[PDB]
């Protein structure tokens, strides 16, 4: 029984996650995810001075 | 001189329009990407110093 506790332990250790670490880095994608949208959609509209120039 | 075979006002007018059209899509690249330096054009000794501290 000892010996089985302190394992799983060890397992833990390795194969679980962290949820402190995963949820921060979920939030950071998601502003990211964001501003690359506005950033796009805003990069989209650059060949329009030619109609200015025409 | 009123002439029409050369018009200087047009070509400043080219280039300062270029060098707005340029600085403007260097912003544009920053913020979609979320980082100062992107290339070694930027800073060349930041990037070494933030790769020893990436190590």
């Amino acid at each position: 029984a000892n010996t089985q506790a302190n394992v799983a332990d060890a397992k833990s250790r390795i194969v679980d996650v962290d949820f402190a670490k995963e949820t921060s880095q979920m939030t950071k994608n998601q502003v990211l995810q964001q501003t690359g949208s506005a950033m796009l959609a805003q990069a989209n509209q650059l060949p329009q001075v030619a109609l200015s120039l025409l | 001189a009123i002439t029409v075979n050369t018009n200087v006002t047009s070509l400043k007018a080219q280039k300062n329009l270029n060098t707005s059209a340029s600085d403007l899509a260097t912003s544009m690249e920053r913020l979609s990407s979320g980082l100062r330096i992107n290339s070694a054009k930027d800073d060349a000794a930041g990037l070494a110093i933030s790769n020893r501290l990436n190590s």
